[PDB]
């Protein structure tokens, strides 16, 4: 009941993609879909734990970046920033802006904007 | 005894005398037949 009108609209990429998900959909067996989408969930965990893994040592990283900057005395790290890297909020040069101002200024709890949601690309009839 | 014995079956629309059941089972088996079409011409082309 609620689809955006950007979601219906009918280009060339789309009439492409309709057959592959209809390949997937009506041409493809539900038994050999529920086997791959058993090994994409195993493989999604595990690259949830390397991501999980990654957002602490980019805390430790945080925190290091802290010290070299402000001396000794800031050496903690942005919590709501770990969960915001882990949420998948930052943008790179979100990261980068807020890296570099740790590393010359300290400022661990001054974090850079939170990045808007990429909208939907068109072109026409292309996509 | 004609009127039983192919009277009123060969002067009738055989559309009238055949269930539905008859067409919904041959195409429901010659959709079971032909539904990896799809995926084998795909393994086939998309093959060596
Ligand atoms: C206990 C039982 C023993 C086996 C069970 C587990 C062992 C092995 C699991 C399968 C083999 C390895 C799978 C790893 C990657 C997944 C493959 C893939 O491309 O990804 C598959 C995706 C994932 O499934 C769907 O995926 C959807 C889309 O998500 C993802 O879809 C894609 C994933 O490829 C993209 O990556 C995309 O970015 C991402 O969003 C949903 O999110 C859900 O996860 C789900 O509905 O499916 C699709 O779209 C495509 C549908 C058809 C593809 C079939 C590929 C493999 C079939 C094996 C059949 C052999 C039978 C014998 C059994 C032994 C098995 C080897
Ligand atoms: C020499 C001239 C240039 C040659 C090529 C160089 C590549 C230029 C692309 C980088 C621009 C980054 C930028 O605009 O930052 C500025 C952007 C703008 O920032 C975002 O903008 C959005 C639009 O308003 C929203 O506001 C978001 O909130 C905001 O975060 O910041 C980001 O870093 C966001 C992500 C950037 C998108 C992907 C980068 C493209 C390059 C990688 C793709 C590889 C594919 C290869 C095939
Ligand atoms: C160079 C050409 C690049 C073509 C455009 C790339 C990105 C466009 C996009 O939003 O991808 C959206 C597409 C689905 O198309 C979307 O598919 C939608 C239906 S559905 O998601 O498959 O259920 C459909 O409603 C929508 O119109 C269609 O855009 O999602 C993907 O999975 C992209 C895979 C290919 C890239």
């Amino acid at each position: 009941t609620d689809i955006p009108w950007a979601e219906k609209r009918w280009t060339l990429f789309s009439t492409v993609w309709y057959l592959v998900q209809q390949l997937r959909f009506v041409g493809t067996p539900p038994a050999l879909r529920y086997v791959a989408f058993l090994g994409w969930r195993a493989l999604m965990f595990q690259v949830y734990a390397a991501h999980k893994a990654l957002v602490l040592w980019q805390c430790k990283l945080d925190a290091g970046l802290a010290r070299i900057g402000s001396g000794g005395a800031t050496a903690t790290f942005s919590k709501t920033m770990a969960l915001r890297r882990l949420h998948w909020r930052n943008s790179p040069l979100a990261e980068a802006l807020y890296a570099l101002n740790l590393y010359k200024t300290g400022r661990v709890h001054l974090l850079p904007p939170v990045a808007k949601p990429i909208p939907r690309p068109t072109f026409f009839w292309l996509f | 005894w004609i009127a039983y014995g192919f009277l009123v079956e060969w002067s009738s629309d055989f559309i009238t005398i055949i269930p539905e059941n008859v067409d919904i089972y041959i195409w429901n088996v010659f959709s079971k037949i032909y539904r990896t079409i799809p995926l084998s011409f795909i393994s086939t082309t998309l093959g060596p």
